[PDB]
């Protein structure tokens, strides 16, 4: 798992 | 007829468009440039994906209902749909003229050659090509356009989804908007089984997706491939 980017990005 | 609430959703998808696809191609100077002499339009195309993630992901967030999933499963669906996405939205720029993707200029205009310049074979670029004619023949209209890539993004079926009962609900709010859509406002002949030939689309890319997947695994096992992707291609495609 983790997808600190994608997280970031979705809010 | 077109409901009110389907009226706003259609009004929402088409503006989530206009403001993450750039018809001008002018963020495209910002890329490690092209060369066409190895690999070598791999930092090129990489960094044209990568952008193309963020985009896909400020889209998806102006999803009407997307917003009410959990972030586990958003992360879920915009992982598995990103390459997806990027190929339904490249049609776009496609021209059955030379088979290419005409981004504004010779530099930013993409044919078979250069995709394989990426670390692509024709087991992916042939039936993306296919794909893509298929496609641009259905002369979709943007509404329909946006509907499709809404849809493709909220799938129920997708691996790792945990509330996919509430995936499927909002997945249906856009599919019913869609085929009303198509009654009301797409006139005969084009209209012909319409809906039907956009779902098949989706099956399509369900292939691509599964080949795309497979030789991006090969072209990134190799160090001096993955050090030209970026850290976003990374994450969202793997390793
Ligand atoms: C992106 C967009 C565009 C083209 C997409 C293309 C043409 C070049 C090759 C691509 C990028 C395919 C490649 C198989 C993907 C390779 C990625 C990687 C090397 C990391 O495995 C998928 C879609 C194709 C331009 C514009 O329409 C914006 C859109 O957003």
């Amino acid at each position: 798992k983790n997808h600190p980017m994608l997280m970031n990005l979705l809010k | 007829k077109l409901s009110e609430e389907q009226q706003h959703i259609i009004a929402i998808l088409l503006d989530a468009h206009h403001k993450t696809y750039d018809p001008t191609y002018a963020d495209f100077r910002d890329f490690r440039p092209p060369v066409r002499m190895p690999l070598s339009m791999l930092p090129h195309l990489a960094d044209l994906v990568s952008y193309s993630i963020q985009k896909v992901i400020g889209f998806a967030k102006m999803i009407p209902g997307f917003r009410d999933l959990t972030s586990d499963d958003q992360i879920v669906l915009l992982k598995s749909s990103a390459i997806e996405v990027i190929m339904l939205r490249s049609n776009q720029s496609f021209t059955m003229d030379d088979m290419s993707w005409d981004c504004g200029s010779q530099d930013y205009k993409y044919d078979v050659t250069d995709v394989s310049k990426a670390g692509h074979t024709l087991e992916l670029i042939e039936p993306l090509i296919k794909f893509q004619v298929g496609l641009k023949k259905l002369n979709l209209h943007e509404e329909e356009h946006v509907l499709l890539m809404a849809i493709c993004i909220v799938s129920p079926d997708r691996p790792g989804v945990q509330d996919a009962k509430l995936v499927e609900a909002i997945q249906d709010r856009l599919s019913n908007t869609l085929q009303t859509y198509i009654r009301c406002r797409h006139p005969p002949p084009g209209s012909h089984q319409l809906y039907a030939k956009m779902i098949q689309k989706l099956a399509d890319l369900r292939s691509l997706n599964e080949e795309h997947s497979k030789q991006y695994r090969s072209l990134s096992f190799q160090p001096e491939n993955s050090m030209k992707l970026t850290p976003l291609v990374l994450e969202v495609f793997g390793n």
